[PDB]
């Protein structure tokens, strides 16, 4: 049996670390909703 | 029960202790998060239950107390927040750059940050704190590390 509990308020916060690449994917969704990568 | 604005975290006491299988984000009254965190069921808040509205398995989305209120949409250019709840530690705001999920029916935004798996549902934001879609349902490339969609209803 699920619960909620509140966490934070949803804001942009200046001066966040800065992390992560942007990488290109040719991808595929399958009827499941499952992403897979293709080649 | 509790129905304020803002990120909250999705609990279960079935397994041992209490612990976090997802995020969401409650928006006019509406909760939304990922399909694969709650499976549909109903959900607590207090003393209140949150019946399911909306849900599909193909967008990995579900509504709770109404439609989706999600619109705002990303760019194509600028920088995005994850604004992580991951388990037992505080929200945490990430500043990236989206990368590109290309699709036969299109493109979609994606962001390269590795989570657990109960940091699903996490909301991205653009620069004027709209939510412009969820974390948790991507890819895993060469090197293991995890990239999610920006996953936005519709
Ligand atoms: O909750 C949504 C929805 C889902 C995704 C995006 C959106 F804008 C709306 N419903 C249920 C009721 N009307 C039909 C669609």
């Amino acid at each position: 049996d699920m619960y909620i509990e509140r966490a934070g308020d949803i804001t942009w916060e200046k001066d966040a670390e800065v992390t992560g690449n942007s990488p290109r994917l040719d991808v595929a969704l399958d009827e499941s909703g499952d992403f897979s990568l293709v080649e | 029960g509790e129905t304020t604005d803002g990120v909250y975290r999705v609990m279960t006491r079935r397994l041992l202790g209490s612990t976090q299988v997802g995020v969401g984000v409650m928006q006019e009254g509406v909760f939304h998060t990922m399909w694969h965190v709650t499976k549909g069921a109903a959900l607590r808040s207090g003393e209140g239950r949150l019946d399911p509205y909306w849900g599909d398995v193909k967008q990995d989305l579900v509504s709770y107390c109404g439609p989706w209120k999600l619109d705002a949409a990303w760019d194509g250019l600028s920088e995005v927040q994850l604004l992580a709840v991951p388990p037992g530690e505080r929200a945490k705001n990430i500043q990236t750059l989206p990368g590109i999920f290309k699709t036969k029916d299109g493109d979609i935004g994606a962001v390269a940050l590795d989570y657990p798996a109960g940091t699903s549902g996490s909301p991205i934001l653009d620069k004027c704190g709209r939510v412009i879609g969820l974390y948790g349902n991507g890819v895993v490339i060469k090197n293991g590390s995890y990239v999610s969609a920006i996953t936005q209803g519709k």
